[PDB]
This record gives C-alpha cells, sequence and structure tokens, in this order.
C-alpha cells in the first residue's frame, strides 16, 4: 500500500518507479471581469514524473488550449494527467516500464488505476509523504521552459545534474526535497541563498548552481535555517 | 396451492417459509408446510437451535415437482428431496393434512410483499447463478462464497452472480476512460443489460435473489452483488424511465421488509449516501429515498 517513513529506502532499489505529482498541472490566475465579477484566465502547467533512482524527470507540458470549450477543469486535470502517464509508460520499452507509479496525492489513484488496466503488473500508490514537487515550478529553467510553450510538448531533465557522479540517489534525493521544501516556505530567500555569490553558476545543461562538496554542506544549513525559522514564524512558537 | 411435507422434525430448529418463520421443538409431530401459492419462486429455510451459525435453505417452485424435507442424521442437515411417485406423495400429503400435522403459509390477502420482492426472479435462472443440475431446487447457505470473492475457492458450492467490477476493461472503454468511469451508462446498457442480460426483468432478478440471499442468509458475497447492481444503476447518467420506476419500487419494499436490527450489516453507508445524494439518479428513486430517510436516518 502507502509509501512512508517506514518504507523510504524502497525509492533507491533497483525497482523501476516513477512518482507523479498532478499539482502543477491545471494552473490560473483568478481576476476581477469589467461587470465586477471573478473569472480565471488558465496558464501553462506541467505534470511532474520523476525517477527518485535515477533523478530523471518527464516534465510534460500542459498547454492552456486543451482546457478550450472543457467543464470540470480540476477534475479533467486528474485524468488528463492519467493520460499522458499512461501515454508515457507505453512509449518506453518494455525494460524500461516502471514496475510501481507513487503519486503524491490520493485523488490521482483512481484516474491513474483505470488508464493503466492494460499494466496490471504496474503497481498504483499513494504516500504519506508530503513532498514539496509543488514547487517545482520555483526551478527558474522548468518554470521557462512551461511558460513559452506554444503546444503540449515533453522535456526530459536530470533534476539531480551530476550529483550521483559524488552522492548516493538516498542523498541526492534528500538534497532535493531539502531545496524544494525552502523554495516552497520562502521562495524569494531559498533563490537568494541558491545565487548570492554569483562567482558559482548553473551550467547551461543544468538546473542548479555547481557547489563544490563543501559548499552544498553550508548551502543545505542556510536551506534548514530557512525552513525552521518560518516554521517559528507560522506558528509563534 | 402446493404442499411441502416433512418426514420428521429430530432436531430443534427456526424453519423459514419466505419472509414467515415458526420455532420447531426436538421431536414435535410437524409435517410441514401447505397452502403454498403457486405462481413464486419459495424459500424455506433453516436455523438449529443449537448452532446460530450456519443459515441454510432450498429455493424452489412446486410448479417444477413434488418436493418434502427430509433430517439426515449423517450430515445433521434437512434436506429437501424430489418425490417422482406422485401417487405416493398425494397419498403422504392427504394422511398428514387430516391428522393436521401442517402449518399453513400465513399470507394475508391484502399483502403482496412477496410477489413485490420475487417480481423478476425465476427458478431457471437461480439454477443458473447455484449450479447443482441434477436437483430442480437450489442450496444456500451463509458461508457460499460468490465466483468475484474466489478471484480475490471450491467452484461447486459457489454463487455464480455476474461479475461487476467499476476498474475493469469490460467496464471502461479505451479511449473513454474518464467518461465510462464518472457515467457507467455504457457498462448498464451495452455491455451487461444488451450483452450479458439480455433484458432489465433477468438484471433485476438477480438484483431481487441477491438481497434475498444476504437478508435471508445474511451471505456477505450475496449482499455486495446487491449493492453493486444498485450502484452501475444509480452511477448511469442514461437508464430507460420505466427501469428507473421500478427500480423504486423493488429497492422500496426491500427496505420495507429489512430486519431493523440488521440494517447496520446488511446496508453499507457510501453505496446508500451516493445513490440517494449525489448520484445521476439521486432524485429519481423517491420511494425509496422517502422509507431509508424514514426508518434509516442514521446510516445516512
Amino acid at each position: 500500500g502507502a509509501m512512508n517513513s517506514s518504507n523510504y529506502a524502497e525509492l533507491f532499489n533497483n525497482d523501476i518507479k516513477l512518482f507523479v505529482d498532478d499539482t502543477n498541472v491545471y494552473r490560473v490566475t483568478v481576476h476581477k471581469t469589467f461587470e465586477g465579477n471573478v473569472a480565471t484566465k488558465a496558464i501553462n502547467g506541467c505534470i511532474f514524473t520523476l525517477n527518485p533512482k535515477t533523478g530523471h524527470l518527464f516534465l510534460k507540458i500542459i498547454h492552456t488550449s486543451v482546457w478550450a470549450g472543457q467543464k470540470r477543469l480540476s477534475q479533467l486535470a486528474k485524468w488528463k494527467t492519467a493520460e499522458e502517464v499512461s501515454a508515457l509508460v507505453r512509449s518506453l520499452p518494455k525494460e524500461e516500464q516502471p514496475k510501481q507509479i507513487i503519486v503524491t496525492r490520493k485523488a490521482m489513484l483512481d484516474p491513474l488505476e483505470v488508464h493503466m488496466l492494460d499494466f496490471p503488473n504496474i503497481a498504483i500508490r499513494p504516500t504519506e509523504l508530503r513532498l514539496p514537487f509543488s514547487a517545482a515550478m520555483s526551478i527558474d529553467k522548468l518554470s521557462d521552459v512551461v511558460m513559452k510553450a506554444t503546444e503540449p510538448q515533453m522535456v526530459l531533465f536530470n533534476i539531480y545534474d551530476d550529483w550521483l557522479d559524488r552522492i548516493s540517489s538516498y542523498t541526492a534525493f534528500s538534497r532535493l526535497t531539502l531545496l524544494l521544501r525552502a523554495l516552497k516556505t520562502n521562495e524569494e530567500s531559498a533563490k537568494m541563498i541558491l545565487l548570492s555569490d554569483p562567482t558559482i553558476t548553473i551550467k547551461s545543461y543544468h538546473l542548479w548552481p555547481s557547489f563544490t562538496d563543501e559548499q552544498w554542506i553550508t548551502i543545505e544549513s542556510q536551506m534548514r535555517d530557512l525552513i525552521l525559522t518560518e516554521y517559528g514564524r507560522k506558528y509563534n512558537v | 396451492m402446493n404442499t411441502v411435507p416433512f418426514t420428521s422434525a429430530p432436531i430443534e430448529v427456526t424453519i423459514g417459509i419466505d419472509q414467515y418463520s415458526f420455532n420447531v421443538k426436538e421431536n414435535q409431530p410437524f409435517h410441514g408446510i401447505k397452502d403454498i401459492p403457486i405462481g413464486h419462486v419459495h424459500v424455506i429455510h433453516f436455523q438449529h437451535a443449537d448452532n446460530s451459525s450456519m443459515r441454510y435453505g432450498y429455493w424452489f417452485d412446486c410448479r417444477m415437482g413434488n418436493f418434502y424435507i427430509q433430517y439426515d442424521p449423517k450430515d445433521g442437515l434437512y434436506k429437501m428431496m424430489e418425490e417422482r411417485d406422485g401417487a405416493k406423495f398425494e397419498n403422504i400429503v392427504h394422511n398428514f393434512k387430516e391428522r393436521q400435522m401442517m402449518v399453513s403459509y400465513p399470507k394475508i390477502d391484502e399483502d403482496d410483499t412477496w410477489y413485490n420482492l420475487t417480481e423478476f426472479v425465476q427458478m431457471d435462472k437461480i439454477r443458473k447463478i447455484v449450479r447443482k443440475d441434477e436437483n430442480q431446487f437450489s442450496y444456500v447457505d451463509s458461508s457460499m462464497t460468490t465466483v468475484q470473492e474466489n478471484e480475490l475457492s471450491d467452484p461447486a458450492h459457489s454463487l455464480n452472480y455476474t461479475v461487476i467490477n467499476f476498474k475493469s476493461r469490460e467496464a471502461i472503454r479505451p479511449g473513454h476512460e474518464m467518461e465510462d468511469f464518472l457515467d457507467k451508462s455504457y457498462y448498464l446498457n451495452t455491455v451487461m443489460l444488451q450483452g450479458i442480460f439480455k433484458n432489465s426483468s433477468n438484471y433485476f432478478g438477480e438484483l431481487q435473489f441477491a438481497f434475498l440471499n444476504a437478508m435471508f442468509f445474511g451471505n456477505y458475497g450475496s449482499s455486495l452483488q446487491w449493492h453493486a447492481m444498485i450502484e452501475l444503476i444509480c452511477s448511469s447518467a442514461t437508464v430507460p424511465k420505466h427501469m428507473l420506476d421500478k427500480l423504486d419500487e423493488i429497492l422500496y419494499y426491500q427496505i420495507k421488509t429489512l430486519p431493523e436490527q440488521y440494517s447496520d450489516i446488511l446496508l453499507n453507508e457510501r453505496v446508500w449516501n451516493i445513490c440517494l445524494y449525489s448520484s445521476f439518479q439521486k432524485n429519481s428513486l423517491h420511494n425509496t429515498e422517502k422509507i431509508m430517510e424514514n426508518k434509516y436516518p442514521e446510516l445516512l
């Protein structure tokens, strides 16, 4: 069943698995109409599909055109997400297909299960973890490709850059979740921490700056401090 | 008016005939049930005074043969049997009636309850759900499992209800995943009604038989079948108007008949709340919604 603190190491074993996050699929700005009513305008979204072992990110861009003339968009977004994940699994060679898909929100279970009936051997699982994947649109290069898209498009990234050359998946995923947790709690602060020293740049083929092992430790400490401060503020403790 | 004689009653037992029931004492001179209405299926059912586990019984139609009950001291149950000798049977029944050793099927003339619970139930359909082709009558008990329950183990002693599964390739057309899952009209009308049942009468007959097995034997798999068949109709946006009107009547008599004390194990909170308050048909079951709201407002 559900993925939790107890079965955490399973993410880094040799069974292919993908996380699916649908939180940035259907995005709107709410505005006033001339008559003073409220309306939404959809903006481009994305499905965040991640192999936590390899760092391979299957970023499916959701162009606003998919919502044209559709009703109940927040319900349709779960089904569109399941349709796109299913199409991705079918496009992969058999030996690359996942054995499990873990959805970050329980509302994705039935839509994915129904789309994947052809794949009875692929287990669809929820999680107890409160993963910060919603903050993926706070990564500048991912935000840039989503907002510039003029049509449906799939873009492949490695969300760990070259870290697996130096650290284990376990350590790479903990670093990723700490960066995204910080970006989600205080985006401006998190982004200042990452880019303040202009001598450390982001390679053209990377998402994150080229920190040495020592600089990652300092960065990781600043992100921890950011998170706990905001927690004392949120909760006056 | 037809008769099911009993050879004897050697063990103390509560005997059910349709919705009626009688206590018989160990070695009481009880020789059976007379004045059984012709034209309907019937169920004769048993609960031993010494083992209130294993309710068991026999679905039969008196037009299909002469049936009697005889206790088997080896297998330890009241068994239905057919008497092929018509003259031996008439002669046995006439004696027991003369000696008034038979209870009378106690039907009130105003009372259409049994007709209303068995309107679409046919003995030929019961015999396809309960397979024992050498007998004209069908044995059911508390513990028998359904074909669907066995997939998720003895096939000889199983209830072969039609398998309904909302998350199955049968239920969901490729490329209509969201549409077929949120509106089950395709699954109800093409797969189930046109494809498997052929007409709404056979569909209602299985639904009614599943309810009665759930109520009379506390058969859990029958209860699951009855709820699934209700939910498939309530979760369809497109249902023939006559089917909706008839479903309302069927469910009304089922809820009216259910023992008040069993509503907590025989009624699935989620299905009834969904069917009466959320589903496409939420406004189509007026009689059923009124009896449920007045008799079981806790469940809702």
